[PDB]
RNA sequence: GUACCGUGAGGGAAAGGUGAAAAGAACCCCGGGAGGGGAGUGAAAUAGAGCCUGAAACCGUGGGCUUACAAGCAGUCACGGCCCCGCAAGGGGUUGUGGCGUGCCUAUUGAAGCAUGAGCCGGCGACUCACGGUCGUGGGCGAGCUUAAGCCGUUGAGGC
RNA sequence: UGAGGGCGCGAGCGAUAACGUCCGCGUCCGAGCGCGGGAACAACCGAGACCGCCAGCUAAGGCCCCCAAGUCUGGGCUAA
RNA sequence: GCGGUAGGGGAGCGUUCCCGAUGCCGAUGAAGGCCGACCCGCGAGGGCGGCUGGAGGUAAGGGAAGUGCGAAUGCCGGCA
């Protein structure tokens, strides 16, 4: 019993090519270049899925430090006081209160200040 | 009134009555689940001792569901190593109601 | 979901340069060019302050720097590496040094050049009086 | 074959970018005084004639 | 309405005639007639011929008024090229490609 | 065993496909023809004659998005604008700015290597079978177990 | 599998040269060019990545701007 | 407990062919093709929906291999 390659090799190829669309040049038309670029893309995606955390942490931290420096202290003093006050509150992100409702942010500044020392 | 709940190992801000996507919570498909985890308030309620000792927030478990598929794809060149996984981090959509803290 | 700042409003500032040390002043200025001072910080949109500097020829600097610091600049031609001391730089257009010091501390991306455009320096003083002249120090 | 040789296959984008100026210009014409038909300037043409 | 006409299997390089086809794209019938009439190219012949035949088809088969039709669209594709053996130095033998092109012109009513 | 190659012995190919029926498109039209546009035949002409189905590279036409102070293995994550499917929320396409990022295989102590191999696409392509061993393994039998050639039978029927 | 390699340590050979050479103990690369620091830098510092999160705390290294975090506090030294 | 090359082990996917076939599916349209933002599986893959195409296809459960290609300055053809 013989079995040619048949549909198979095309189907598989087509599948990979389906992801390739959007890419520049042969890299999206040719199966081979498509495969390679898809590999690199997969790895980049996996890595940046961890990068996203660091990036957002940093952005938040900058904003927090800015609005905190509006009141008189720096981010280091802020977190020292806040963690010393007992408020394990606010996954740093939720200090977005710098933007909306900055009054709450100010009361938090005080509660950190007095409990700092 | 503004509110900070900490569930699924993560802290979300919450308005009185709004649809929210949270980590899967083992409960009825459509009953009520208070989140005793709650921080702050609309008219300011700084949570000195980590959790506010006298507040809460009520929500309805709207429904369970699966997240859209995310392909993970490890590949280390020169040594023909390739791995491909599909993934769908499940979740429950909470519907928030009363803010009786 | 983190706050996405909508269409911002510019904010002009007036900054002196008499007696100010080059480095530190330039650094705070750079910090002001980006929106890093404001809680609406967003690295991909650039919405800092219109920084304006006056009396640039009055900038202090420690040590024998005046005579010893050398500004290099190179044309494609062989031996084209030209270099001019800070003394002569102050002899001609002086603000060039503040501009150098600031640009060197900006993000290398295009928006960095944008922020660089949003920066005005003179040594008179006086300036495009315009509207806003909010002094800080 | 000998001495110089293209190290790489020219991308289609680059090719067409070269072809940018290849486009043709329409032939310049003016209506003749005799007939209604079109003529190229400073030249005489059939289905017509001339003066002097 | 629109009216098509296609001259296929024309023994000439497509890219060459395309320069001419692009010169009349979106023009009045009279306009195209004059332009092709005074074009210094070889493709001018075939393109203008299929153009005229196209106008004829338009009026005689799709009762449009000739007084106001135009080049609604026009293009040229590659026909099955002709490979021909060609001698060369030191015994090497390269093959030439006498290509060919399918020319297509379609017209339509002025406006409404 | 032709074309073609070789003085010669010899070498040695490609190339199958309309439709049930030719009913193979009269006549009109443009054209020197070629080729088309009607009309007509047919279930279908996207079955129009190297004609069933018509993939990929490759070449074009129209459209949506986008670019001419910008440094890039061409992707990725993020937010934003324009465009589009949808009551809703959402989703598809594109890419502006920002963060990050030294192709694939091979050979290697070691590669992003200025080491090797691939222009691109499609199809062919590489751990088998026979007998004899060896452990494991699913069963039949057990101090026993099993037949080989062959003969009888049948024509995918087994038995001696 | 039987070309191994770098680093630290103890010797031989060389010249108390070598990104040299040959052994001994350990280590890491190799097989971890996966992750943070050392500007970039297989094997030096930190640390063993099943997957997802716009949660938290630490490591080396750092906390003036590019670039996250003290132009922190207290006390001396250096003028190149 | 789960980095991983050589290597060993385990569990699966698809292609052709046979039993299941005097069967069942197929003009109310088989195989193949094109399209998808839908469904299921960790994955190879299976399924559904629209379009094309025009006569074949083969369950559940088993059986047998000319059985899976991206590279060999691979072979044939097509086209840059
Ligand atoms: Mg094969
Ligand atoms: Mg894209
Ligand atoms: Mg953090
Ligand atoms: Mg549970
Ligand atoms: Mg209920
Ligand atoms: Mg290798
Ligand atoms: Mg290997
Ligand atoms: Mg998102
Ligand atoms: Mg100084
Ligand atoms: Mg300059
Ligand atoms: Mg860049
Ligand atoms: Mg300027
Ligand atoms: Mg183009
Ligand atoms: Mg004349
Ligand atoms: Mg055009
Ligand atoms: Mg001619
Ligand atoms: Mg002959
Ligand atoms: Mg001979
Ligand atoms: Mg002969
Ligand atoms: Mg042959
Ligand atoms: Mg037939
Ligand atoms: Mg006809
Ligand atoms: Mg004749
Ligand atoms: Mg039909
Ligand atoms: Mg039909
Ligand atoms: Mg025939
Ligand atoms: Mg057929
Ligand atoms: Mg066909
Ligand atoms: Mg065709
Ligand atoms: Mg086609
Ligand atoms: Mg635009
Ligand atoms: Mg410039
Ligand atoms: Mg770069
Ligand atoms: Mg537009
Ligand atoms: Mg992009
Ligand atoms: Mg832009
Ligand atoms: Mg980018
Ligand atoms: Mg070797
Ligand atoms: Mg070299
Ligand atoms: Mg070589
Ligand atoms: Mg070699
Ligand atoms: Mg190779
Ligand atoms: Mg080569
Ligand atoms: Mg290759
Ligand atoms: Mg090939
Ligand atoms: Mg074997
Ligand atoms: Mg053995
Ligand atoms: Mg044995
Ligand atoms: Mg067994
Ligand atoms: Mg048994
Ligand atoms: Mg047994
Ligand atoms: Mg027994
Ligand atoms: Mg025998
Ligand atoms: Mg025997
Ligand atoms: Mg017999
Ligand atoms: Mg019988
Ligand atoms: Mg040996
Ligand atoms: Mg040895
Ligand atoms: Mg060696
Ligand atoms: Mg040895
Ligand atoms: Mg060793
Ligand atoms: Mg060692
Ligand atoms: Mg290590
Ligand atoms: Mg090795
Ligand atoms: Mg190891
Ligand atoms: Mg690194
Ligand atoms: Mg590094
Ligand atoms: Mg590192
Ligand atoms: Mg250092
Ligand atoms: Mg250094
Ligand atoms: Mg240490
Ligand atoms: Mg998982
Ligand atoms: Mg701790
Ligand atoms: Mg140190
Ligand atoms: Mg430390
Ligand atoms: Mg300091
Ligand atoms: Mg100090
Ligand atoms: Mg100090
Ligand atoms: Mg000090
Ligand atoms: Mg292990
Ligand atoms: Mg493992
Ligand atoms: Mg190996
Ligand atoms: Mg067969
Ligand atoms: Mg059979
Ligand atoms: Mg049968
Ligand atoms: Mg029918
Ligand atoms: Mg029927
Ligand atoms: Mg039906
Ligand atoms: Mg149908
Ligand atoms: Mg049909
Ligand atoms: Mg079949
Ligand atoms: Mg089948
Ligand atoms: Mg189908
Ligand atoms: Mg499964
Ligand atoms: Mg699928
Ligand atoms: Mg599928
Ligand atoms: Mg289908
Ligand atoms: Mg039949
Ligand atoms: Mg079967
Ligand atoms: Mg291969
Ligand atoms: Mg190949
Ligand atoms: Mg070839
Ligand atoms: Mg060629």
């Amino acid at each position: 019993p013989r079995a040619k390659t048949g549909v198979v090799r095309r189907r598989k190829h087509k599948k990979i090519l389906k992801l390739a669309k959007g890419y520049w040049g042969l890299r999206s038309k040719s199966f081979r270049k498509a495969r390679e670029t898809l590999f690199a893309a997969g790895n980049y995606a996996y890595a940046h899925r961890k990068r996203r955390k660091r990036d957002f942490r940093r952005l938040w931290i900058v904003r927090i430090n800015a609005a905190c420096r509006q009141h008189g202290l720096n981010y280091s003093t802020f977190i020292h006081g806040l963690k010393k006050a007992g408020i394990e509150v606010d996954r740093k992100n939720l200090a977005d209160l710098a933007v909306r409702e900055p009054q709450v942010f100010a009361e938090l500044v005080e509660r950190a200040k007095a409990a700092q020392g | 009134m503004f509110a900070i709940v900490k569930t699924g190992g993560k802290q979300y801000r919450v308005e009185p009555g709004l649809k929210l996507r949270v980590e899967k919570l083992d409960a009825e498909p459509g009953a009520t689940v208070e989140l005793p985890v709650l921080l702050l308030g609309g008219e300011k309620t700084v949570v000195g001792t980590p959790v506010v000792e006298g507040a809460s927030v009520v929500a309805e478990v709207l429904g369970h569901g699966r997240g859209k598929k995310i392909l993970v794809s490890k590949f280390k060149a020169k040594v023909q190593y390739r791995r491909k996984k599909g993934h769908r981090q499940p979740y429950t959509e909470l519907l928030i109601k009363e803010i009786r803290g | 979901k983190t706050y996405v700042p909508k269409q911002v409003e510019p904010r002009w500032v007036l900054i002196d340069a008499e007696g100010k040390t080059l480095g530190r002043l330039a650094t705070k200025i750079a910090t002001l060019l980006r929106g890093k001072h404001r809680p609406d910080w967003t690295p991909n949109v650039a919405m800092g302050d219109f920084v304006v500097v006056v009396n640039a020829d009055k900038i202090r600097v420690t040590g024998k720097k005046l005579e010893q610091k050398i500004y290099t600049r190179y044309s494609g031609y062989p031996g084209g590496l030209k270099k001019i001391p800070l003394e002569k730089m102050l002899a001609t257009h002086p603000e060039r040094v503040l501009e150098h010091a600031v640009k060197g501390m900006l993000p290398k991306g295009p928006l960095g050049r944008r922020l660089f455009k949003r920066l005005k320096v003179y040594a008179g003083p006086d300036h495009p009086h315009q509207a806003q002249r909010p002094e800080k120090l | 074959a000998k001495h110089p040789v293209p190290k790489k296959k020219t991308s289609k984008a680059r090719r067409d970018a070269r072809r940018s100026h290849h486009a043709l210009t329409p032939p310049i014409l003016v209506p003749c005084p005799e007939c209604k038909a079109m003529k190229p300037p400073h030249t005489v043409c059939p289905e017509c004639g001339y003066y002097a | 309405m629109e009216a098509k006409a296609i001259a296929r299997y024309v023994r000439i390089s497509p890219r060459k005639v395309r320069l001419v086809v692009d010169l009349i794209r979106g023009k009045s019938l009279e306009e195209a007639r004059n332009i092709l009439r005074y074009t210094n190219k070889r493709g001018a012949y075939f393109v203008a011929k299929v153009l005229e035949s196209a106008a004829a088809n338009a009026v005689n088969n799709h009762d449009m008024l000739e007084d106001r039709l135009y080049v609604k669209a026009a293009y040229v594709d590659e026909g099955p090229a002709l490979k021909r053996v060609l001698p060369r130095a030191r015994g090497r033998a390269d093959i030439i490609k006498k290509r060919t092109s399918h020319i297509t012109v379609i017209l339509g009513e002025k406006h409404g």
